[PDB]
């Protein structure tokens, strides 16, 4: 994680300026996207939110396995890898008040 | 010896307490601060060694404890609670302090007024104008102010999360009362929550209902007074503003100290190298590095004192939240002046705010009291409440409010004789059994 | 060398006045003045409520009221002995100074 | 399982607790302490600059907080109360401490 | 350096004094003004005043 900086000045000659509003970011889904707090390499953003594992900042936490405290089987050599996500603020609940 | 004062009316006063929780997270790098891309200066600086490594460790520990303090103060319940879509509380209106669903940002009205009460600028368009600053609007982000690598690490917890925690706690208090803090949340009407709280302070809940609606108004008006407290007093947020000002002054002073000569020929390493030869300039460079290291050590020590102050404030804030907000505290003057009824938390930039709703007598009247009553040789002591007299008749009223009632054997028991008590008086006690035997 | 000692904002007379006022309120107004407007009440009736606070029925108080007063009075005398038999009571202030 | 202890008599013990509130308010001036009416020493000392200004600010803050602590400890009631001219308390005698 | 050391010691003493004064004020609010149910906070034994 390059902190409080933008991964733009780093040497890159493989891409040509295409006149893009945001750092030529054309993704089909939740693929790695630049963050204002810092530039992270090695994790993919996920829309879903879970309990914080490794706090970083601005509510962004990183976790290795793509699940939280599973009583069952852990991670494997499969496509699952490190992810960075907005920690789930508590647990949603509803109270029947009258 | 024979005069007592009994309250005949009560008022619901509300106060505010601002408690710092955290502060700006700072970090200083030895290399850039002391040496500007010069190999010789770096080589000389590495001689000291572990000083910079321990200063960085101390700063990291300060940041970790500052984050933990905020987590403890706010993140206390794993379950997030929300208010019902229909706002019915028997007369109470928390919409002023509750988040506004219409506004895209879930910020309470109180926070909006706190932000507005500071001197802002009209030259342009007010789109965002400060998302983290402690109630001001300034120029460009830390990168603008970072000309020596004085990086400011963003806080782990965002203001939106703090506001969500405060809203959840407030909703639990309104709906679940204090049950959620002691275990699983238990829904209960708000009008029935104040009934138990009055009994907690020795006031029978019977008054509440008789003035329930009125009490609600007394509560509502109190909220309005809070707004006046902002107009008539700008020192409510004095603690947070003073802390921010002190931190900014310390950072600025540390920045200007870079230009201090410390008895050298010049305050710039490049000028010294250009005008003066390296080998003889070694002494001047060493002296400058020593001075900068001493200044950094002094700044770090001051930061340690500030961190100790902030943690001490945050521990008290968390204790109050656990006691004042989640439950009911019997400690006097701990949850605000007067008998404690409840407390509402509110987010604040690098701090927290507590609004203490309390019970305070309003009108008091004098009465003639006696230690006890002994009619037929057997004394009669009050189980609850103190005897009062208007000059002709003797009545029994509850401890913290005027509510005279006919004296009966149900509310008193027999202990001792007439002689044993000192100052005792004689009176007749209504016996429910006697009229029944007449028929 | 100019080691000026700034005088304290609060004078000992003011501290003594505050202590006397608080003590008088406690004797006369009990704990009511700290929670709002002062409410006069006989001292003998103040201990009655305090005993009930600790789970002791006030009935005992009256039966031994005078005696209790003596037990209180004698205690004050013991304080004087604490000064003669122990000079470390003010250890904190002396050590700080 | 069938034995209990019940008090048959009570005593009124009194203890004392001494708590520091404040201390002596001190102040040190850089000029006189370091330099005795010498221009060169003062000129050299002014090179450091903000050190003396921040030390004085810290001392002033210490004094302010020490005064505030005393104010909070003692100045808690705006209304000053006084004992009645007749000392009748049902047997208690506070004249020793009053 | 000596002045800085003295000022640091003064800061520690001030922190000690404020910590003592906060406890004293809490006791005054609880022990003196009201009745405290906390054990061994307002002296050994059940607190009366």
């Amino acid at each position: 994680l390059y902190q409080d900086v933008n991964c733009t000045e780093v040497p890159v000659a493989i891409h040509a300026d295409q006149l893009t509003p945001t750092w030529r970011v054309y993704s089909t889904g939740s693929n790695v996207f630049q963050t204002r707090a810092g530039c992270l390499i090695g994790a993919e953003h996920v829309n879903n939110s879970y309990e914080c594992d490794i706090p970083i900042g601005a509510g962004i936490c990183a976790s290795y396995q793509t699940q939280t405290n599973s009583p069952g089987s852990a991670s494997s050599v499969a496509s699952q890898s490190i992810i960075a996500y907005t920690m789930s603020l508590g647990a949603e609940n509803s109270v029947a008040y009258s | 010896n024979n005069s007592i004062a009994i309250p005949t009316n009560f008022t619901i006063s509300v106060t505010t307490e601002i408690l710092p929780v955290s502060m700006t997270k700072t970090s200083v790098d030895c290399t850039m601060y002391i040496c500007g891309d010069s190999t010789e200066c770096s080589n000389l600086l590495l001689q000291y060694g572990s000083f910079c490594t321990q200063l960085n460790r101390a700063l990291t520990g300060i940041a970790v404890e500052q984050d933990k303090n905020t987590q403890e103060v706010f993140a206390q319940v794993k379950q997030i609670y929300k208010t019902p879509p229909i706002k019915d509380f028997g007369g109470f209106n928390f919409s002023q302090i509750l988040p506004d669903p219409s506004k895209p940002s879930k910020r309470s009205f109180i926070e909006d007024l706190l932000f507005n009460k500071v001197t802002l600028a009209d030259a342009g368009f007010i789109m965002q104008y400060g998302d983290c600053l402690g109630d001001m609007a300034y120029r460009d982000l830390i990168c603008a102010q970072k000309f020596n690598g004085l990086t400011v690490l963003p806080p782990l917890l965002t203001d939106e999360m703090i506001a969500q925690y405060t809203s959840a706690l407030l909703a639990g208090t309104i709906t679940s009362g204090w049950t959620f803090g002691a275990g699983a949340a238990l829904q209960i009407p708000f009008a029935m929550q104040m009934a138990y709280r009055f009994n907690g302070i020795g006031v029978t809940q019977n008054v509440l209902y008789e003035n329930q609606k009125l009490i609600a108004n007394q509560f509502n008006s109190a909220i309005g007074k809070i707004q006046d407290s902002l107009s008539s007093t700008a020192s409510a947020l004095g603690k947070l503003q003073d802390v921010v000002n002190q931190n900014a002054q310390a950072l600025n002073t540390l920045v200007k100290q870079l230009s201090s000569n410390f008895g050298a020929i010049s305050s710039v390493l490049n000028d010294i190298l250009s005008r003066l030869d390296p080998p003889e300039a070694e002494v001047q460079i060493d002296r400058l590095i020593t001075g900068r290291l001493q200044s950094l050590q002094t700044y770090v020590t001051q930061q340690l004192i500030r961190a100790a102050e902030i943690r001490a404030s945050a521990n008290l804030a968390a204790t109050k939240m656990s006691e004042c907000v989640l439950g009911q505290s019997k400690r006097v003057d701990f949850c605000g002046k007067g008998y404690h009824l409840m407390s509402f938390p509110q987010s604040a930039p690098h701090g927290v705010v507590f609004l203490h709703v309390t019970y305070v007598p309003a009108q008091e009247k004098n009465f003639t009291t006696a230690p006890a009553i002994c009619h037929d040789g057997k004394a009669h002591f009050p189980r609850e409440g103190v005897f009062v007299s208007n000059g002709t008749h003797w009545f029994v009223t509850q401890r913290n409010f005027y509510e005279p009632q006919i004296i009966t054997t149900d509310n008193t028991f027999v202990s001792g004789n007439c002689d044993v008590v000192i100052g005792i008086v004689n009176n007749t006690v209504y016996d429910p059994l006697q009229p029944e035997l007449d028929s």
